């Protein structure tokens, strides 16, 4: 049945903020992300008679 | 070339991308680099040494239970601090968190 | 009906002159809020996100961080810079000779 | 209605022009549907809404005026309450009744008349409620991960030592900070508040 | 000459214009009528007692 319902924003998080604490990365990972763009359209003319 | 822009060429550190075509149009594929496993440390400001004041030349000074390193700041990997790792400037009553 | 339908023609081709140059203008101003809304974006990911180096792009002066704050049908980000202040006149060489 | 006004013999007689009011309705749908894209676009970049820690220093920084006000019915900063009150709006509100615009007839409400002549005006998707959560989930990841948490995992840095690498960034060594932590502080805190007046 | 008459000019310049569409005319007519022989009754309906 269709239902309804309010949005997630996202998800719940937070950061151990503290005046003398850092947090380094120990490792690493390679991500390949793919992005699409438009360049051109369809090219017209027309003969009005 | 390689970008700074932050989310320009992809989320992550950007190290490189590949175009590929497509019908009206061009598809990238963005290669970037993202940290991943990572450890909470203790850190300082600067080191007091002999009422020298010590700052990280290229880093950070972070600490393990028992001992200080200085590392870079994108990637764990702990330096002995020597003279050669950090700058001297100033002394031990000025910065606030000095250790 | 013979004469009525002139007359109604004449008020309906009116009214859809009318519809079309609305649609027409906000087509176009849509267009415009476009290119303000994918600057604004670009801003909090290069601005708010990270730190750019692009001369006044992220406000006058060093940029050094920016805040995002909300309003009506758009944002407002407060962009945080580094500014020269008090200075001085110093003689200067481009090397320095010595053995 | 806006070229009939349920007139019934122009309604017949704009059959023939149906496809035209077709194409007008879809550009206006084009229209609106890019108004929700455009918010995302600029507000929807971090899907972690990341919480404000309880204050705790930030090594004399006040960030107060754009972190979002607790005691306020809608959870905006002091700034953007200002924002807000500032920029006015056509109406308050996407419901009107029938009944409010038959009754109050002196009124010669302009948006009545937009309404019994077919314009219509809709809401966005995002409210501002939603709008004010993303901001201030932008800051809270700037004020405790400062630019990390938009580049993958949010790493906790102390807030001036994140200050040390803006210097560097611009082009100071960081012993400029540490030696005039309390002058920068203050000097930040400053134009925060001249900037709300 | 319909790339100067649609340009209005006498002189036209390097590149490439469209020009109309190929067309073809008619060389003759045909005329389709059922084939009624008789005469309407134009007797009865005009000239009745
Ligand atoms: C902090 O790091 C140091 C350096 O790795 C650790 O100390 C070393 O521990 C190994 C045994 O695992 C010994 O063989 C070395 O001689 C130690 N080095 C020094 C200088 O004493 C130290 O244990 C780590 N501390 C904590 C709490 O994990
Ligand atoms: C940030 O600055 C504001 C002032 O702009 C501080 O709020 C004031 O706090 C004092 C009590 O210490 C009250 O008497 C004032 O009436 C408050 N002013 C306003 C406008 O509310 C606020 O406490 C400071 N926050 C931090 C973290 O430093
Ligand atoms: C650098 O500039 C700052 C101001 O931008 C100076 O700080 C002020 O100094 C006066 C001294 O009479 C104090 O009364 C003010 O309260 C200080 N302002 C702030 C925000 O703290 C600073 O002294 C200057 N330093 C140098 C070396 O010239
Ligand atoms: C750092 O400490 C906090 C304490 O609340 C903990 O929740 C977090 O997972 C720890 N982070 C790492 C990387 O160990
Ligand atoms: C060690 O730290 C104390 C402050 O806790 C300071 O008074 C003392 O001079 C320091 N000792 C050094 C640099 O040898
Ligand atoms: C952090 O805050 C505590 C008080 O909770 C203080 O004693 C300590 O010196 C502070 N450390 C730094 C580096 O500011
Ligand atoms: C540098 O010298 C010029 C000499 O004409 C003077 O006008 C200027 O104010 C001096 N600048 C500073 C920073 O002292
Ligand atoms: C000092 O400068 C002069 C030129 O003015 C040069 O001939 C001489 O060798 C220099 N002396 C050094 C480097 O000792
Ligand atoms: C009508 O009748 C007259 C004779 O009175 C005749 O001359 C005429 O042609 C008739 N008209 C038609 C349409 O048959």
């Amino acid at each position: 049945s269709i239902i309804a319902y309010t949005m997630s924003l996202g998800a719940e998080n937070s950061v151990a903020y503290s005046n003398n604490s850092i947090a380094i990365p120990t490792n690493f990972t390679i991500s390949v992300t793919t992005e699409i763009l438009p360049v051109s359209m369809t090219k017209t003319s027309v003969d009005c008679t | 070339g390689q970008s700074k822009r932050v989310d320009f060429c992809g989320k992550g550190y950007h190290l490189m991308s590949f175009p590929q075509s497509a019908p009206h149009g061009v598809v990238f594929l963005h290669v970037t680099y993202v940290p991943a496993q990572e450890k909470n440390f203790t850190t300082a400001p600067a080191i007091c040494h002999d009422g020298k004041a010590h700052f990280p030349r290229e880093g950070v000074f972070v600490s393990n239970g028992t001992h200080w390193f200085v590392t870079q700041r994108n990637f764990y990997e702990p330096q002995i601090i020597t003279t050669d790792n950090t700058f001297v400037s100033g002394n031990c009553d000025v910065v606030i968190g000095i250790v | 009906p013979p004469e009525a339908e002139v007359q109604i023609d004449r008020l309906i081709t009116g009214r859809l002159q009318s519809l079309q140059t609305y649609v027409t203008q906000q087509l176009i101003r849509a267009a415009e809020i476009r290119a303000s809304a994918n600057l604004a974006a670009t801003k909090m990911s290069e601005c708010v996100l990270g730190q750019s180096k692009r001369v006044d792009f992220c406000g006058k002066g060093y940029h050094l961080m920016s805040f995002p704050q909300s309003a009506p049908h758009g944002v407002v980000f407060l962009h945080v810079t580094y500014v020269p202040a008090q200075e001085k006149n110093f003689t200067t060489a481009p090397a320095i000779c010595h053995d | 209605m806006y070229i009939c006004g349920d007139s019934t013999e122009c309604s017949n007689l704009l059959l023939q022009y149906g496809s035209f009011c077709t194409q007008l309705n879809r550009a206006l749908t084009g229209i609106a549907v890019e108004q929700d894209k455009n918010t995302q676009e600029v507000f929807a970049q971090v899907k972690q809404i990341y919480k404000t820690p309880p204050i705790k220093d930030f090594g004399g920084f006040n960030f107060s005026q754009i972190l979002p006000d607790p005691s306020k019915p809608s959870k905006r900063s002091p700034i953007e309450d200002l924002l807000f009150n500032k920029v006015t709006l056509a109406d308050a509100g996407f419901i009107k009744q029938y009944g409010d615009c038959l009754g109050d007839i002196a009124a010669r409400d302009l948006i009545c008349a937009q309404k019994f002549n077919g314009l219509t005006v809709l809401p966005p998707l995002l409210t501002d409620e939603m709008i004010a959560q993303y901001t201030s989930a932008l800051l809270a990841g700037t004020i405790t991960s400062g630019w990390t948490f938009g580049a993958g995992p949010a790493l906790q840095i102390p807030f001036p030592m994140q200050m040390a690498y803006r210097f560097n960034g611009i082009g100071v060594t960081q012993n400029v900070l540490y030696e005039n932590q309390k002058l920068i502080a203050n000097q930040f805190n400053s134009a925060i508040g001249k900037i709300q007046d | 000459s319909e790339t100067k008459c649609t340009l209005k000019s006498f002189t036209v310049e390097k590149g490439i214009y469209q020009t109309s569409n190929f067309r073809v005319q008619p060389t003759e007519s045909i005329v389709r009528f059922p084939n009624i022989t008789n005469l309407c009754p134009f007797g009865e309906v005009f000239n009745a007692t």
